Formats: C-alpha cells, structure tokens, sequence
RNA sequence: AUCAGAAGUGAGAAUGCUGACAUGAGUAACGAAAAAUCCUGUGAAAAACAAGAUCGCCUGCCAGUGGAAGGCUUUCUGCGUUCAGUCAAUCUACGCAGAGUGAAUCGGUCCCUAAGGAAACCCCGAAAGGGCUGCCGUCCGAUGGGUACACGAAAGUGACGA
RNA sequence: UAUUCCUCAAUGACCGAUAGCGUACAAGUACCGUGAGGGAAAGGUGAAAAGAACCCUAUGACGGGAGUGCAAUAGAGAACCU
RNA sequence: UUUUUUUUUUACUGUAAUUGUGAAAAGGUUGGAAGAUCUGGCCAAAGAAGGUGAUAGCCCUGUAGAUUCGUUCCUAUUUUU
RNA sequence: UCCAUGGAUCUCCGAUCGGGAAACCGUAUCCAAGCUCCGUGGCUAGUCUGCGCUCUUUGGACUUUGAAAACUUAGCGAACU
C-alpha cells in the first residue's frame, strides 16, 4: 500500500506583525477612568 | 485628568496583604496592610489609611448620607516593612537552593531577610458553595470511564 | 456486527458466550475466515492474529 | 454509515428562541426566532426529533435588526427570522414558572391606558395568517 | 417643475455598479483610483 | 447585543428595498429543483436527517459540581 | 412542578426558585473518559439548556427587566466547544482510513 | 542677564482668509377664500392636547379605495419635553425602550425571447483596442409570452394593425 | 548605481491646535454631486471623582446655604486650567 | 529505532530574555502635597528616558553592564549503485 | 489571566466550476486500479464464483496565475509659456 512507505517574511506577514505591535504599544499606558 | 504618559507596572514586588509603611502624601509615616491592588491605575489601596468622604444619594435600594471610605495611593508612595528592624526597606530578587524566586530585604542599614509572601493569597475571594444545585453532576459519575480505545470500549455507530 | 464495529473486546467476550452457552461446534474455518476478513479489512492486524 | 442518506446530521446546533404567547391555555400556535438561513422543513424536523412536537406547519419571515444611527456612528443588532408553528393539539403553560408571571404583570401595566345559544362551540381554534 | 435627478435602482446599478464599472478599462481605474485614496463606497 | 458597522453598509441592495424583482436569497440549502413552469420540486434526499439519540433515563447533567471534596 | 408536561415547558427553567447555585462547565479531560454515545446524549442535553437559556434572556429583555447570572451561557457553549475537539481528536487517532473519513464527517456534518 | 547667531520676525485697508459679535429691529413675515364654537378632563401653564356636541370643506388630477416607482421603521404600545414643529405645547412623522410584516395559487424566483450587451471563431489595427453574433454556434437582457415530469422532431402552432 | 508599497534604531537653532499630514478627537468620516469628483469641524476639571448627602424657593436646580477640595466661577456631560 | 552522552571556543543588527536580573541613609523647616531649602552619607561601564500631590542619580519603571538561551564553527553530511 | 511552540475548527465578495444588479444563485468532474460493509443471480452446494453503487485510498485527464507605490526598459506623444 503505498501509505506505509516511507517519503523570509512576507509583506502581509510584516504588516499583520506591525499591528500586532501597535496594539501592544497602546495597550502598556495607564488606563484613563471614566 | 491623567494627562502623564505613565507607562504600566508589569511586575509587581508589592503584593496584597503585604505590611507597608506610606511614605508619601498625606498620611505620611503611617503603617498598614494592602487591601486591593489597582493594577490599571498603578495604584493600592492601605487599609483604613487615606480617607475621602463621598457624598451618596440614597435611592430605593441603597441608603444615602456621607459616607467614609479609603482612596488610592499610587504604588510608588508606599514601601515595604522590614520584619527585623521594622524601618521600611527596598525589595530585591534571590534565587533559592532549588531555584525558587523569593523577595529579600535590599537597601544600606537592612538585615537582608525574606520578605515572607502573605498568607491572604492563597484563601478564595469568592468561597466554594456547600451544597450542590439541581443540575451539577455529582463527582461520582464524572470520574467513571465508558472510552478505552485498547479494548474498544464506546466506540461509535460506524 | 461488533466486529465491523471495532468492538474487539465485546466481540471476542460474545464468542466466549457462545463457547460457554453450547453452540461452539457451528465455527468452522469459514467463519473464522469472514472474522479476519472483517478485522483485516478494517486495520485491527494485532487482534487479527490474536483471533488466529 | 453514509449508505443512509445525503444529508446525515449527527450533531445539530440550531437556536430557537421561543416567543411568549398571549394566553396560557389552548394554545394552537406558537413564535420562534432563529438564524436567517434555517428552513421550514429544517425547523419542522428538529422540533419533531428533538422536543416531541406534533407539527402540522411552519411559516417564516425576515427581519431586520435594530439599528441607530447618530450621524456617521452606526450600531446595530443581528438580522433573525421568527417562525410559527401551529400544532395538531393544543398545549398549555402553567403559571408557576420563572418568568411567566413577571410577564403577565408587567404586560398588564401597560395596557391600562352571556346569551349563549344551541350548539355553540367553546374552545375554537384561533389561527392567523394566510 | 421636473427636476433633473428622478431615480431608478436599476438605472443606477447598471450605469454605476461594481460590474458596470468592471466591465471596462476606465473603471478599473476608477476602481483603483478609489481604493488608493480610500474611500467607503467604493462602487454606487 | 449593539455592535459598530461603517454607515456605508447601508448602500449594499437587499430585496426588502429594492424593486420588485429583485433577488438576494440568504444562503439556506436547496432542497429541489426549479420547473419550468415556475413551480418547484423537492427531491426528498436533500432534506436533513436528524439523528438523536433517546434522552430518557440520561445522568450527566449540563454543569458540574463544585462542591469542596479534595485538593 | 419538576417535571414538564409538555413539549412548551421545556423552553422555562422550573426549579428555579435562596440563591440558586449552579456548577462550573466540563473540562476536556473529563470528557476524554466517556463513550460517544455519552457525548452525543450531553451534547443534546447542553444544547436543550442552552435554548432554554437564551429563551429566558429574550423573555426577560423584552419587558425591560435584568437577566440574571449571564455567566450560565458561555459555560455550556465552551463545554459543546470541547466535547466536538474530543471527538476529532478521536477520529484523528482512528488508523482505517475509511473510518477516520467517515467519523469526521459525522462530527462536523450539518 | 550680557554678548553673539538662525529667521515662517512687527498690520489699518488686498469687494483679503477663519471665527465671534453688532446694525436694519423687536421691523417684514408666520407660506393655496375650507372655518370654526362650546362643556368636561389632564397639567405649574390649554385658542393649538384627550373625549363629546354644533357648524363647514372635498366627490373623475390638491383632499375617497388598493397599490407600482421611490423612501427605509416614518408603523403600534408605554415613558418624556433637551432638540425639531414658523408656540410659552401636556401633543407629534421629535428623544428613550419594547413590539410588529405568517402564501403551492398574490408579487417575484424559474422557462422563453425583443431593442440592446458581451464571450468564443474569424477579420482589422503603433499599444490600449475596433468589427463580426452568421453560413454549423454561446451567455445575458422585460416594458412582453408561460403555471403539476425528463429526451427527440422535415407535424400543427404560440401569432398579434387602425 | 536608482527608488521606497515596507521594517528596525536614532536625530532636529522642525511645528505646537487658524500651526503640523486633509485627519492629536472613530476622517477620506459627516456633508455636497447622477457620476468621475470635491471635502470639513471639533485638544485641556482636579494630584485623586473625593462629580456637591441634606435644607429652602420654583413644574424642574444649572440658584442661595451646607459639605469635599489647596482652590467651586476649578461645578462639566465630546466639556469645567488661564 | 530510541535514550543518555565526549563535543572544542569566539563573533551576533540576536537591535534575543514581549514586560528576565540590574547599585546607592537618615534628620530639621516652609508648603495642600517635597523632588524645594539646611545639616549630612553613598553609587556610577548605570546622571539616556518617563512617572510619583512642585524642580528626585539613591521612592517607582527603566539604563550601562553581567549572566542565560540560540545561527556558523570546533564536530564534515556520511555511506550505496 | 498571561507567554512560547505545536495543533483542532476556520462563513462570503474581490476570484478563478458556470450565471451575476460585488458580498447572491446553480453545482455528486472523470476514469482506471484494490479493500470492509451492502443486494441479487446461479451451481452438480462448499474456505464455490460473477454483477452493481456509495464512500474510501493512490495515481492521472481539463484548467486557476494573480494583482501591488516608486525605480527600469520600450511604444505613442501635447499645449500654455
Ligand atoms: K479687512
Ligand atoms: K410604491
Ligand atoms: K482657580
Ligand atoms: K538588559
Ligand atoms: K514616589
Ligand atoms: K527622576
Ligand atoms: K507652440
Ligand atoms: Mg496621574
Ligand atoms: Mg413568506
Ligand atoms: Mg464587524
Ligand atoms: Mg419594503
Ligand atoms: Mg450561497
Ligand atoms: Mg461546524
Ligand atoms: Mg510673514
Ligand atoms: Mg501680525
Ligand atoms: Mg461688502
Ligand atoms: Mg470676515
Ligand atoms: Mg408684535
Ligand atoms: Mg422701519
Ligand atoms: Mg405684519
Ligand atoms: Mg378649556
Ligand atoms: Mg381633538
Ligand atoms: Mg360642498
Ligand atoms: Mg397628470
Ligand atoms: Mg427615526
Ligand atoms: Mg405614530
Ligand atoms: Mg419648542
Ligand atoms: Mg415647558
Ligand atoms: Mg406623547
Ligand atoms: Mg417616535
Ligand atoms: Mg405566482
Ligand atoms: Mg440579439
Ligand atoms: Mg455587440
Ligand atoms: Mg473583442
Ligand atoms: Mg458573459
Ligand atoms: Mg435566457
Ligand atoms: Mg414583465
Ligand atoms: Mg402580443
Ligand atoms: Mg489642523
Ligand atoms: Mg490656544
Ligand atoms: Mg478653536
Ligand atoms: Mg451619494
Ligand atoms: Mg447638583
Ligand atoms: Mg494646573
Ligand atoms: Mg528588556
Ligand atoms: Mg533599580
Ligand atoms: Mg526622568
Ligand atoms: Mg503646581
Ligand atoms: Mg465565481
Ligand atoms: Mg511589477
């Protein structure tokens, strides 16, 4: 049967990995109550 | 008002149900022990300490008056008590025999000791319920086994 | 039928029935053979040589 | 196995969310709401299968969801389809569940602003729509 | 007296549709000219 | 529950206002076929089977208990 | 009282009431212990009380009163998120190709 | 401070630009020759609101019934008067909250084509593209022709003005 | 050797809410046009909301006292420093 | 087949350890509040920066570094028709 | 809660299976191979063989390349001044 035999970064990847850090950069101030 | 661009405490070496001295602000040279921690604010809240008098309109539900609560502190306006000489000290970072992280007394003219975690911690803010409701299974019939995939026990429809 | 079902266990404790109940002169070569067939056909090689 | 039928559904997650009717008893037909892509005969047959109704007909319509607008801010809520199903009997709540009475009693406020002949039937079957 | 806009959903989505505007070369670059700036309503 | 959207996405056609022929449809399954006399006919192996098994006499229950027995 | 009369009755919550208490949802390794004809049966009992659940909360909402404990409809929603990882994570497992094929499209078929 | 340095360096006017505020002025006006009057009620306040009585206006293109095109919740119930209404409004097409549209036959979808549009093949053209829709030929397009299987056709037809 | 739809770090006798990108604020939004297209406005209470319990006069407190606060013309509901 | 293991040592924009570790004393006066002023100690391969009730090197988060992890190498990826 | 790595699920248009008022409609592709279950036909009747589809595995038949600012190389090429 043959089963049993044996065998860089994009541009959207570069820009999902900034957004990514955009919101982290929000995310680390104080909170404003409100 | 918070117009400072004040960044977050990620790690925090005060921790609830520590014995603290304020050293700062109003109710300067006074000493306590950590009710709540503010962690999105910065701030901790002494027990009994910093006080304000809020002004509540009673409805239906809730009564009215002046009351008296305690307001925050930031949490740079307060530092932990020393448990040998009693003056307040600076807390550093020591590793164990096995490895384990432990706070420890830092600062010129200190003993050097552990600042011992609280036993506060560890007790549930909200307590477990006593008796079950009428639809929890009881632990009795969660734990037994009807799936073994040696002996092909509960398989499928197939 | 448990057999085709991958119940391995039941089917082997439902021949084991079938021995104690009187019955056990009916498997002959022939069954046993549509007994491998279906375990052979559906992967269970190491149950298959336990039933051989 | 797959020789049964086409279409074999082993583990159905339709929501239906049941309307509260007017009356307690005698009731010939009931409202639903659920997801805009379910079907007549797909509502029919769940509520047959799962709960134990006897069905005798199904009839759907769209709805849009509530929406507010405050000038280039725009909030809305989910589109849903509503449904009736009218039943070969007539069922019946009781009163003493949560929150049947609450309903009643709050539907009550805001509402407030003999010659019987032969052969003359009582309890007659009160159906809407086409 | 007859104003000039009397309207028509077909009308309008036959002259100013995403497939109307598709459909030829100026449009696409329509198309394009209002992704690059933008825009919402990129179609009518 | 109210959550946001662009005011734009009001422009989009739906048959509710739009002539009268227009249509959209709301992506549920087919279950026949057209005629062509502009009735329809529904082939009754397109319709669901519901497979559910009998309830009765079960003794799980939805939640689980969280009384205090052991560490 | 306890038990419903009718098919309608099982859209309320009759042993609701003394603060009524409910459990937390399964866990996974708790459900890897059970057979599937037991998971098929939880399955359909937490998807009646979720239809219960969100029948209340329309109730409730549509004459301007509060639902109470909110918190009961993402316990069961996570726990039927569970039981259908458990069952592909079985049909993953199954070594005959056919019966791998087959079991999944019976987790995952509508 | 002093002594030096770099300039987007000094306002009264360009029928200059943006914002704010005056004058005319408590002046004109309150928008189709149908039209209003009164008792009671609610309210802090009623010519304008609720209910009733008396009077008038419209009846084949301002005024009645159903609905196409367009609008998109303006529909109904409770609460309210900050905004809007040519009001000091308790009312409302106004704000808050909830509800409401049920089809084998209605109108569409589906089948068929017109005017028209486009692909393929072929023809032409610096590029982009333009023509051609048939002698064997495809897909769309109602304002029209159809309402209880599928396949085929050297059979009839559908089939029509003033 | 040319350019930046992009990424990381750093600098400024660069600007500081009619300035700097059209956008410091949910902006290619609202709005205008059949369409291509044109295209805004709007920053700041206080260290911490402690955001004024209670009394009097009005239909109604945004008023006059009382109280919080260093300070109340520092009393706001996309707006309260001078 | 698997597990344990001899396994050299530097470089690194690896802008690696999102946010790991990371030094440094007490008093007096004014002020709503001390970082201010007076007396007086200490760290710096760390005095870049941002907060805390005013202007803080020693109150807080960091910063220089030092430890840990991981790409080349030592340690050739070889053998068979 | 959170972090690192690996997994399970993973609607639609743009868009490419055909049609199209973008976010909709209609769609079991086709043909050889070998395997459990299924039903039916035929023999001298016992480890007897021969016909099918549905769904599964492995191949091969048709086609679906595809975007993008500036830079580069080419074609055609103004007018105000
Ligand atoms: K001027
Ligand atoms: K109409
Ligand atoms: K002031
Ligand atoms: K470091
Ligand atoms: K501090
Ligand atoms: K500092
Ligand atoms: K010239
Ligand atoms: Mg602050
Ligand atoms: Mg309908
Ligand atoms: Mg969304
Ligand atoms: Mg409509
Ligand atoms: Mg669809
Ligand atoms: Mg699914
Ligand atoms: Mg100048
Ligand atoms: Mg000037
Ligand atoms: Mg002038
Ligand atoms: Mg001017
Ligand atoms: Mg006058
Ligand atoms: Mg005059
Ligand atoms: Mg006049
Ligand atoms: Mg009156
Ligand atoms: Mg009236
Ligand atoms: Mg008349
Ligand atoms: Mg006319
Ligand atoms: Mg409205
Ligand atoms: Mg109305
Ligand atoms: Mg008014
Ligand atoms: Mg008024
Ligand atoms: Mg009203
Ligand atoms: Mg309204
Ligand atoms: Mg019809
Ligand atoms: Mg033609
Ligand atoms: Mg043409
Ligand atoms: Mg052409
Ligand atoms: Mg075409
Ligand atoms: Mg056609
Ligand atoms: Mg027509
Ligand atoms: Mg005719
Ligand atoms: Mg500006
Ligand atoms: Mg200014
Ligand atoms: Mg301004
Ligand atoms: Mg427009
Ligand atoms: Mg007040
Ligand atoms: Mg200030
Ligand atoms: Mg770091
Ligand atoms: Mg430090
Ligand atoms: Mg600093
Ligand atoms: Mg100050
Ligand atoms: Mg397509
Ligand atoms: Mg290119």
């Amino acid at each position: 049967d043959p089963r049993f035999m044996k065998k860089r970064e994009t541009l959207p990847e570069k820009t999902a990995r900034k957004k990514k850090r955009l919101k982290q950069i929000n995310m680390s101030f104080v909170k404003k109550p409100h | 008002g918070w117009k400072a661009a004040e960044k977050l405490i990620r790690h925090w070496k005060i921790l609830r149900g520590d014995n603290v001295m304020i050293i700062r602000g109003k109710d300067k040279g006074e000493t306590g022990t950590v009710k709540r921690v503010i962690r999105s604010q910065n701030r901790v809240i002494v027990e009994g300490k910093n006080l304000i008098k809020k002004h509540i309109k009673g409805g239906p539900d809730h009564e009215g008056g002046i009351f008296t609560v305690e307001a925050p502190l930031h949490a740079s306006n307060v530092q932990v008590v020393d448990p040998v000489t009693g003056r307040p000290c600076k807390v550093g970072v020591k590793y164990l025999e096995d490895g384990t992280k432990v706070r420890v007394a830092r600062g010129t003219g200190t003993s050097g000791s552990i600042i011992p975690r609280p036993e506060i911690l560890k007790i549930r803010t909200t307590p477990r319920p006593t008796t079950a409701g009428p639809k929890d299974t009881p632990m009795e019939f969660v734990w037994e086994q009807t799936y073994d995939a040696k002996t092909g026990k509960g398989m499928p429809d197939l | 039928s448990l057999y085709q079902a991958a119940r391995i266990g039941e089917g082997d404790e439902m021949i084991d029935k079938m021995k104690s109940a009187g019955y056990g002169e009916l498997l002959n070569k022939k069954e046993y053979y549509g007994f491998l067939k279906i375990l052979c056909g559906i992967e269970r090689l190491e149950h298959a040589m336990s039933v051989f | 196995g797959s020789r049964l039928g086409r279409r074999v559904v082993h583990f159905a997650n339709l929501p239906i969310k049941l309307l509260m009717p007017t009356k307690l008893t005698n009731i010939h037909e009931f409202a639903l709401r659920t997801i805009p892509s379910a079907t007549k005969i797909e509502i029919k047959r769940v509520l047959e299968s799962l709960y134990g109704f006897e069905v005798e007909k199904v009839n759907t319509l769209n709805m849009d969801g509530k929406k507010k607008k405050r000038g280039g801010l725009l909030i809305a809520k989910a589109d849903y389809k509503k449904a009736y199903v009218t039943l070969k009997n007539p069922l019946s709540i009781s009163g003493d569940l949560f929150p049947v009475k609450f309903i009643e009693e709050d539907r009550k406020s805001k509402v407030k602003g003999k010659k019987s002949h032969w052969l003359d039937q009582k309890e007659r079957r009160e159906v809407g729509g086409y | 007296p007859k104003r000039t806009f009397q309207p028509s959903t077909i009308r309008r989505k036959r002259n100013h549709g995403f497939f109307a505007r598709k459909a030829t070369k100026g449009g696409r670059r329509v198309i394009a000219r209002r992704i690059a700036k933008g825009r919402h309503r990129v179609t009518a | 529950s109210f959550r946001r959207k662009r005011a734009s996405s009001l422009d989009i056609l739906s048959p509710k206002r739009a002539p009268r022929d227009f249509y959209k449809g709301k992506n549920c399954k087919p279950t026949g076929f057209h005629t062509k006399k502009g009735g329809y006919v529904v082939q009754p192996d397109k319709l669901p089977n519901y497979v559910i098994p009998d309830l009765t006499g079960f003794k799980l229950k939805p939640y689980v208990s969280q009384c205090p027995i052991e560490v | 009282v306890k038990i419903a009369k009718n098919p309608l009755e099982e859209f309320f919550e009759f042993d609701r009431s003394k603060p009524v208490v409910y459990g937390r949802g399964w866990k996974a390794s708790e459900l890897r212990l059970k057979s599937w004809d037991d998971l098929q049966k939880l399955w359909y009992v937490l998807l009646k009380e979720k239809n219960m659940l969100m029948t209340q909360r329309q109730m409730l909402q549509a004459q301007n009163m509060m639902f109470p404990n909110p918190e009961r409809i993402p316990k069961v929603r996570r726990s039927m998120c569970r039981i259908k990882h458990v069952l592909t994570e079985r049909a993953i497992e199954e070594p005959d190709p056919r019966r791998s094929a087959e079991m999944k499209r019976m987790v995952n078929g509508m």
